[PDB]
């Protein structure tokens, strides 16, 4: 198996591939959260450089993890797919196993966990 | 076809009082109808004022007991020399015995000493590692025969304050280490006389805040 | 059970050991295993208990009436037969194992029975779980020409074998010493070894420490 | 062994003997057969002892890291299920157990859960457990309605265990007694079956099959 | 047990060790496993301790009812007795049995019954456990017409052999002589025969 | 899981005032067929143990080549080899029991029962017995197969327990030990009349005698016995 | 399906200075249902007493078998069995059922009436009798019975003593078994008179 | 066959006895009446084996009868209890044994006393005041040990029957179809027939 | 578990399933619900091996609830059907199998039609007008053969299922303690609490 540690300290005590996704997190579309009193709003920019589009089967900016539960992202689309699925896949094991849907710090909590993992994990980034 | 497993036979007997607890045994080791050995003990010193024996299947026995001395010999490793409470021990000893809850020790294990607050402590073991501390057991070949005499004379069951039509229960008292001696040695007797697989000699381990003591006496031989 | 037989210048002694076990446990510490066929023709019998009582009995009540039919005093060979055919009609289901021995007209005989109705001859035997211990000593130390007190002594040496060693024999020994021209002495508890020692207390419960619900007398007479 | 539990107007009663057995010798009087998990959370057991004992209080390691990674009191229908499939990964392994859990939460209510080692999971009002199961049942069920006070219903969880230790061979010892209520379980008393079945007979002029 | 009947030219020779085991334990190592049915018919027993001893008692008591009425029988008829026996009782019997003896007229032979019950007669007769040994030795080395001496070495050296690979056959070497002279017994212990 | 094929006997020892003695014949049956009778049973380590082995003879062989072994690994990177650090008794002993106990776990044994006696560097006599179950035990005496059930009963008549032991000689107990071997062949159906007995003193050191016979035999008294009861030639 | 313990019970008896005690357990089982608390175990014919446990159908069925040959003997010979006679009469009418045998355990006790010395003696299920000077065990709990019997007993007891002895035996070796206890009754026996005392006893 | 109870109250003996005859996957009947009057004042109840059942239950009742017209008197409960367990206990050591549990319930018109008598198919006699064959028991007998009192009414014996019934009904695996209830008293026998 | 009965009737399915739990000799609860929702308009009942049937009936929930969530999109019966079947096909091969039969009852809204699917622990799929697995099919097939038409309303399946109940009720050895009954349709799924 590939076992390069990618993700190292340098000198100065930064680690640049995690500040780098960073910049590929600065370069994606915009995406906003605002709740109010009784509500969230998930508010996302999309790009018009892209005419002949077809919105019906272009994948959403914003998706649902659960009934209850949605997630919405900035940085690379491609990246954000592997997140949604391992944390639609947690939530309906959690509903499995606690027999009860997830809560949003729970939920919050797991993907925060994946992204960490993938920071000192060798082989990737 | 193989069978993993012997019966070495033998007996053993726990009794704890209020500043004390002894651990006893027999040291006659069988196999079906011959005797291996008039003298092998299976009463050991384990270290932290821990007395300890698992009788039954001896090889499983020595197993047990040697990974339990060891036990006690890690957590002074990794816990800064701290003493192994009789407490922690039997729930140590749970987890060995239910290690193999596929493939068990055949033993009943009894330990003894002194709790946290200086007091007599027992607890004994099914071969894959129920546990329960008690004032008093007996295990082994014999354990059917002693137990209801220790019932009797240890924790006075059916034994009432005479006139007090069946009334007034004989009350609980701590006994003393040479009163607890003679129930032993008594107990042992009665054992040797109508079991076979047990005799040759006893050996009582006594403990106290000072130590561990020991104690032998000769038993029938036939 | 230990038994043995052995034969000496002017006739024959058997010995026994007297423990009785059920599986593990003695049910008797001091049964009689010798077992008297006719006056001058005794018996020792190993296995099962029952059987070998019923069995000695059997044989020993019509030994009694073919004496009487016969006028003549019984021999040994006459109830070696009837003991042989009886076993073998019962195809080894009668676990009797028996050293049959005597003195008869003829002269002093001493034979072995198996439960499947085989017979050997010897000038010394052993039967029973402590047969090896036994045998053990009769092969070091029997020889040819040996006097009355010399047999005893053999024999009781290799019941001892067999107290001491093999677990399903302890207790006491008895002894039959069959002489030519002479009574047949038994030697009840010839040995007694295995004296139990004192006890360390008495039980002797105060009077009124056990609760009764209800009292009667009960009727005896007519 | 026996063990019961019940729910009614005032919570939940829990009731449990303290036989242990080997075949036919009666190996001891006195084994605690509730484990207490926490102070809103009991398990009852009734099988294999070593069974029982070694994985209850593996259950009560399990619920406490619950507590510290969500900050909250784990559920009984989550702490249940973590038994029943803790055990069906061992399915066909031979492992004998029936046990119960019960307790009290605030998204709940009180709340009972029957887990045994085939991987049976039933939420339920009434249960009983053991070789004398049978015998609690015929006791509790023609005594049992919901309205029962706190002090008549620890009576019948009481003298439903008597019933058994008294007709099953294989139960007895003494009876231990919980109540769980919205602040948590509380324990009341061992009760020897020696002078409680006595006490009964006289005060009740039940138990007339037996000879006074 | 190791056991062998041969002929020779003054008549017949019968063979035996002396050993009775069960299992690994040897329970008598002084056995006589030659016994007499009648004056001059002897037969050398294997198998079953108490079958074989069953067995040569009803025939001992056949052949005395035999020559109360009839006068001495044949070798062949006591061969036939015992067949009978073996035969009808075979579900309930472990007995391989030889007999041999001497007639006036016939002089030296020699019936073998094994488990079956059948009957052979032959020159010569091995059997027993410690017999699958001395199969190769004794076709090679008996003759017919032997002489006594030659027919007691023959014996002799075969059973030396025999026990010597058969565990469950030692001890000494019992034979029984049967010629028109009479009966002798012969024994012979192991520190002669083992350093044969 | 195994059955045994080629077995050897009874393997039998004792303890005597200033050490040890062991005894083993030297058969290898096939069964019931006495097929091999040039086995050695006792197989000698250092100049202070001798281990005694009954049962597979197979397995047998593969304990030499571990003992072999265990001499060759134990003299590696060791000036003290010959002296302070060379192989204990007790030390070959445990070593052995640890591969029986291990093995009888895997449910894969070595079908035998073993006998390890020798003398300590402090002078201690060592006597210790284990088997495929990895059951281990000591005793003033101690026997294998057959040898429990008859040598044990005559080897505790000279020492019966821990005070006889300086109380018997070298000559008296060698004497035990060959009786005990004659009465093995008289009553084991699969013992050999050949045999080979060690011993190993704090003072003399080790002696090992082969090529050993039961003599002194008592087989006269068979020319007497006749029949099975009534028999009478 | 082991006939000796699927109705359980148990059976003791001792001797004394000039008596002798028989006891026994009051339970009827099947199994681990218990049935009724009622059922003695405990007969006599005459001044000898018979106590039986073991397979409930052939305890009735003994007890009236020797209740029958008891009352044609006491005809017959014009006086009452006596308890080495009777002791006799159990072994061979036990052993005449040799390979279909009464799955029991009995226990005789009693005092010859010409001599005045106490007796007792035990069976195993086939007939085979086991005397004794000091005391008998009998039943599913028989280990433990031994066990107390071995320990409490010491020889020449007074009547009052020795029922205390006796009585403590039984009880606290019910209390180790399953399938014994729901009860027990002891008869100290005398020379010419008999007392018959049920104990109190744990109900489980 | 499967549920027979009985309850002996202050005058009279109760028997309950479920109506099911089951073979296999089919409740072939649901009104089977599993019990033979013996005498006018006997009664008894039975369950065990197919076939075996009915030819004891009538071999004995056709025996108790010829009793009864031989010597023209009743025997006694005791007595025929007495003979019952005696036909069991030969009927166990047979070639083929009966596999029948009885229930036998009498009135003792000397005694003017009920009895009820519980016999198994080894012959284990014993006398109860409540009795129970089969898994019944195992809810029957703490019930009764819990609400049962010597002195009770026959219609107080009956709502004590009552509560047996609605405990089998609530916990028993197998459909019974209910039970047929007989009294027998100082007036002989009698059914109940709304039950 | 015991009993689940399947009706595929014009414009519904209905799912009858019995709620006795029962372990020994006694019935444990009497108020069971043999079945889980896997989507808004697809029901699955089940029944067998204890412990293995509420795994498994868990397991295809939260893996066809999955399958909502990613493709926000609900499976129709068909494809849920062929799913569940190889899953067990895939189970009867393991190392040790689920011992589950279920039914499936769907509304497929593409097609308009409802649709029933027998599977049995093997994975032996067939989609049916009525369906039952264990015993109870040996009584409600002829029975359904009989009165069962295909035109049938959604009243007219229920009173045909209570004539199924009726017969289980008489015929059938068990106490199965009544049954759950759930409706299938166009609109989803519902509970009729009054059977
Ligand atoms: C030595 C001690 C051992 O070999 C001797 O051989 C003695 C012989 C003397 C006493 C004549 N043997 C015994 O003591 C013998 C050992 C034994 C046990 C079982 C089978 C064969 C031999 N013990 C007995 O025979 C006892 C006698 C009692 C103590 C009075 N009997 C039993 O143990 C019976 C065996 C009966 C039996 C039935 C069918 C075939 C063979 C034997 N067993 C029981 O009593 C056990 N059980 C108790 C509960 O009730 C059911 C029976
Ligand atoms: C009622 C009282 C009876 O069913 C309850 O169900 C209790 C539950 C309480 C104690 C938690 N159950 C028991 O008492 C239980 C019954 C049982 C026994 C065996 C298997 C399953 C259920 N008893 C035990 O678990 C006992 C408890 C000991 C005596 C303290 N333990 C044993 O019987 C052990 C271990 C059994 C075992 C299980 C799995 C693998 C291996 C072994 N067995 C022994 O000690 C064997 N034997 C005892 C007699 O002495 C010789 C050795
Ligand atoms: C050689 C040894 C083999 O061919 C000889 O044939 C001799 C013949 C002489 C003695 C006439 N045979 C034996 O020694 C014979 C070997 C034998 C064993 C079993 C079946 C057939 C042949 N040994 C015996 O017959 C002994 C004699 C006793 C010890 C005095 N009997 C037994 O070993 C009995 C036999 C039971 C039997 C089995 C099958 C058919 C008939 C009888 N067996 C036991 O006692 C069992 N024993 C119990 C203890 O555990 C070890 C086995
Ligand atoms: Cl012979
Ligand atoms: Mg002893
Ligand atoms: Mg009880
Ligand atoms: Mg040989
Ligand atoms: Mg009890």
């Amino acid at each position: 198996g590939y076992d390069r540690a990618l993700s190292i300290f340098s000198p100065d005590g930064h680690i640049f591939q995690v500040e780098y996704a960073l910049e590929a997190v600065k370069r994606g579309t915009c995406a906003v959260g605002v709740k109010g009193k009784n509500c969230v709003v998930l508010g996302c920019e999309r790009r018009s450089t892209l005419k002949l589009q077809d919105t019906r089967i272009t994948p959403s900016k914003v998706s649902k993890i659960d009934s209850h539960v949605v997630l919405s992202f900035s940085g690379l689309n491609a990246d954000s797919r592997i997140l949604i699925e391992k944390a639609r896949v947690e939530a309906q094991s959690h509903r499995l196993t606690l027999e009860d849907p997830v809560t949003v710090e729970y939920l919050t909590r797991y993907v925060a966990g994946v992204q960490q993992r993938y920071t000192q994990s060798g082989g990737v980034r | 076809q193989f069978n993993p497993y012997g019966d070495n036979g033998g007996t053993i007997l726990g009794i704890a009082g209020e500043d004390f607890a002894v651990l006893a045994g027999d040291t006659r080791n069988i196999t079906d109808y011959s005797i291996n050995s008039r003298y092998e003990p299976k009463v050991f010193d384990c270290g932290d004022n821990i007395v300890m024996s698992a009788n039954g299947f001896a090889a499983d026995g020595d197993a047990l007991v040697k990974r339990f001395k060891n036990s006690v010999k890690w957590y002074h490793f990794d816990h800064n020399d701290k003493k192994l409470s009789i407490n922690s021990a039997a729930r140590n000893i749970q987890h060995l015995l239910y290690g193999k809850r596929f493939f068990p020790y055949y033993v009943h294990t009894i330990i003894a000493g002194l709790d946290e607050d200086g007091k007599g402590a027992v607890y004994s073991f099914d071969p894959v590692g129920s546990y329960e501390r008690e004032q008093c057991r007996a295990g082994g070949a014999a354990a059917s025969l002693i137990m209801p005499f220790l019932d009797n004379q240890v924790n006075f069951k059916n034994q009432y304050e005479p006139g007090t039509n069946g009334k007034v229960k004989k009350p609980l008292k701590y006994l003393s280490v040479e009163e607890v001696i003679k129930l032993v040695r008594d107990s042992f007797t009665s054992a040797t006389e109508r079991h076979i697989q047990v005799g040759d000699g006893l050996e009582i381990l006594i403990v106290t805040k000072d130590g561990v003591r020991k104690e032998f006496y000769e038993l029938k031989r036939d | 059970t230990t038994i043995v037989g052995v034969k000496f210048n002017n006739g024959v002694v058997i010995a026994a050991d007297t423990r009785s076990t059920q599986g593990p446990i003695v049910a008797d510490k001091n049964c009689a295993k010798l077992h008297r066929i006719s006056p001058k023709i005794w018996c020792a019998g190993a296995g099962t208990a029952a059987d070998t009582e019923a069995v000695t009995q059997l044989i020993g009540s019509n030994i009694e009436l073919h004496s009487l039919y016969t006028s003549r005093e019984p021999r040994v060979v006459s109830a070696l037969q009837m003991l042989k055919q009886h076993l073998f009609k019962y195809q080894g289901h009668i676990g009797a194992y028996l050293i049959v021995a005597g003195v008869d007209p003829t002269g002093s005989h001493l034979f072995s029975i198996h439960a499947h109705g085989s017979t050997d001859v010897g000038y010394y035997l052993s039967l029973g779980s402590g047969s090896l211990a036994a045998m053990a000593v009769l092969e070091s130390h029997w020889k040819q020409d040996l006097t009355k007190e010399e047999a005893i002594k053999l024999a009781s040496d290799a019941i001892q074998a067999g107290i001491w060693n093999d677990l399903g024999s302890g207790s006491n020994v008895d002894v039959c010493v069959m002489e030519i021209g002479k009574d047949a002495e038994y030697l009840r508890n010839y040995l007694t070894p295995n004296v139990r020692e004192e006890k360390q207390k008495s039980y002797k419960f105060p009077r009124g420490t056990t609760a009764v619900l209800k009292e009667s007398i009960v009727n005896i007479c007519d | 062994t026996t063990t019961l539990a019940f729910r009614f107007q005032g919570g939940i009663i829990v009731a449990v003997d303290s036989r242990a057995t080997a075949g036919n010798w009666v190996a001891s009087q006195t084994v605690k057969k509730v484990i207490e998990i926490n102070p809103f959370l009991l398990g009852t057991m009734a099988g294999g002892s070593a069974d029982c004992q070694f994985w209850e209080t593996w259950l009560g390691s399990q619920c406490r890291l619950h507590e510290l990674r969500e900050k909250e009191r784990i559920s009984v229908a989550a702490a249940s299920k973590i038994l029943s499939n803790l055990v069906y990964q061992y399915k066909g392994a031979g492992l004998s157990m029936g046990t119960m859990i019960c307790g009290y939460t605030r998204k709940e209510g009180p709340t009972i859960y029957y887990v045994d080692s085939d991987g049976t999971r039933l939420k339920g009002d009434i249960f009983c457990v053991g070789s004398g199961q049978t015998f609690a049942y015929g006791v509790l069920d023609s005594n049992y309605k919901w309205d029962l006070s706190v002090e008549d219903a620890l009576y019948l969880g009481k003298r439903s265990i008597l019933a058994a230790a008294h007709r099953d061979a294989y139960s007895g010892g003494s009876v231990n007694l919980y109540h769980v209520t919205e602040d948590g379980w509380i324990y009341h008393g061992n009760h020897d079956v020696g002078e409680l079945f006595w006490k009964v007979k006289e005060e009740e002029g039940s138990f007339n099959n037996v000879i006074g | 047990t190791s056991i062998m009947a041969v002929t020779f030219k003054d008549g017949v020779i019968l063979g035996a060790d002396s050993r009775t085991t069960t299992g690994a334990y040897i329970a008598n190592r002084v056995t006589d496993k030659l016994t007499r049915v009648h004056d001059k018919i002897w037969c050398c027993r294997s198998g079953s301790a108490a079958d074989t001893q069953a067995i040569a008692d009803i025939v001992q008591y056949h052949l005395e009812l035999y020559t109360s009425q009839y006068g001495t029988p044949s070798t062949e008829t006591a061969a036939s007795v015992f067949k009978e026996l073996c035969y009808e009782n075979k579900d309930n019997l472990t007995a391989g049995i030889i007999v041999a003896g001497y007639d006036d007229k016939n002089k030296g032979e020699v019936y073998t019954i094994p488990l079956g019950g059948s009957v052979h007669k032959l020159p010569y007769a091995i059997a027993g456990s410690g017999s699958t040994f001395i199969y190769g030795y004794c076709d090679k080395n008996f003759r017919e017409n032997m002489s006594k001496e030659e027919t007691v070495d023959f014996i002799k050296h075969s059973l030396s052999q025999a026990i010597k690979w058969d565990g469950s056959s030692g001890g000494v070497i019992r034979m029984v002589v049967l010629t028109a002279a009479g009966v002798e017994r012969l024994i012979f212990y192991p520190d002669e025969y083992e350093q044969l | 899981t195994q059955q045994p094929i080629v077995t050897g006997t009874s393997v039998i020892s004792m303890k005597y005032d200033n050490g040890v003695i062991i005894a083993a014949d030297n058969l290898g049956s096939y069964g019931s067929l006495l097929r091999f009778n040039g086995v050695e049973r006792l197989i000698p380590v250092g100049d202070n143990t001798v281990v005694g082995i009954s049962g597979d003879i197979s397995d047998m062989q593969h304990i030499e080549r571990l003992l072999k072994d265990l001499v060759t690994e134990n003299a590696y990177d060791n000036p003290l080899a010959d002296a302070e650090e060379a192989l204990e008794p007790s030390y070959i002993f445990e070593y052995l029991a640890t591969v029986m106990y291990q093995r009888r776990s895997k449910m894969n044994p070595l079908w035998n029962a073993i006998i390890v006696a020798g003398v300590q560097s402090n002078g201690d006599q060592f006597l210790r017995y284990v088997n495929l179950l990895g059951v281990t035990y000591s005793s003033p005496t101690l026997a294998t197969g057959f040898g429990a059930h008859m040598a044990n009963p005559l080897l505790r008549k000279v020492v019966d327990r821990e005070s006889d032991i300086p109380k018997t000689t070298v000559q008296v107990a060698e004497e035990a030990i060959v009786n005990a071997m004659r009465v093995l062949y008289y009553r084991d159906a699969r013992s050999s009349r050949n045999f080979s007995l060690a011993i190993i003193d704090k003072n003399t050191g080790l002696t090992f005698k082969k090529n050993l016979q039961v003599e002194n035999m008592k087989w006269d008294f068979a020319k007497d016995i006749k029949g099975y009861g009534t028999q009478k030639i | 399906s082991d006939p000796s313990s699927i109705n359980g019970g148990i059976v003791v008896a001792m001797t004394g200075k000039d008596c002798v005690a028989i006891a026994c357990d009051l339970r009827l089982g099947s199994q681990s249902l218990g049935v009724s608390n009622k059922f003695e175990k405990i007969f006599h014919y005459g001044h000898v007493f018979l106590g039986i446990t073991g397979l409930a159908t052939d305890v009735t069925t003994l007890n009236e078998m020797f209740r029958y040959k008891t009352n044609l003997y006491k005809l017959k010979e014009e006086r009452a069995i006596e308890p080495e006679t009777f002791t006799q009469l159990v072994s061979s009418s036990l052993y005449e059922r040799r390979f279909g045998p009464y799955f029991v355990g009995p226990v005789v006790a009693g005092i010859n009436s010409k001599s005045g010395k106490p007796f007792i003696a035990g069976f195993d299920l086939i007939g085979c009798i086991d005397e004794a000077k000091d005391f008998i065990v009998s039943g599913t709990a028989s280990d433990q019975l031994f066990g107390m019997c071995e320990s409490l007993y010491e020889p020449n007891l007074e009547p009052e003593d020795l029922f205390e002895t006796i009585s403590q035996a039984l009880l606290n070796a019910a209390d180790r078994d399953a399938l014994s206890g729901w009860g027990a009754v002891v008869y100290i026996i005398k020379k010419d008179e008999v007392v018959k005392r049920y104990l109190k006893m744990r109900q489980d | 066959m499967d549920i027979i109870l009985g309850i002996r109250v202050q005058d009279s003996v109760i028997l309950a006895s479920s109506k099911a005859v089951t073979r296999g996957i089919s409740v072939l009947k649901d009104s089977d009446d599993k019990t033979r009057q013996l005498s006018p004042h006997t009664l008894m109840s039975f369950a065990g084996e197919a076939g075996d059942t009915v030819q004891f239950a009538e071999y004995i009742q056709a025996n108790i009868q010829l009793y009864s017209i031989r010597e023209d008197y009743e025997l006694s409960p005791q007595a025929v209890s007495s003979f019952v367990r005696q036909e069991l206990a030969k009927s166990i050591r047979s070639r083929r044994p009966y596999q029948v549990n009885v229930l036998i319930g009498g009135y003792d018109k000397k005694k003017n006393k009920p009895e009820l008598y519980q016999i198994d198919y080894l012959g284990t006699k014993v006398e109860l005041p409540y009795g129970a064959h089969g898994y019944s028991g195992f809810y029957t007998f703490s019930l009764l040990d819990h609400h049962y009192r010597p002195d009770m009414t026959t219609e107080e014996g009956l709502d004590l029957l009552k509560l047996c019934v609605q405990e089998l009904e609530k916990r028993m695996p197998m459909d019974f179809k209910g039970v047929i209830v007989k009294i027998v008293d100082k007036d002989g026998i009698r059914q109940v027939d709304d039950f």
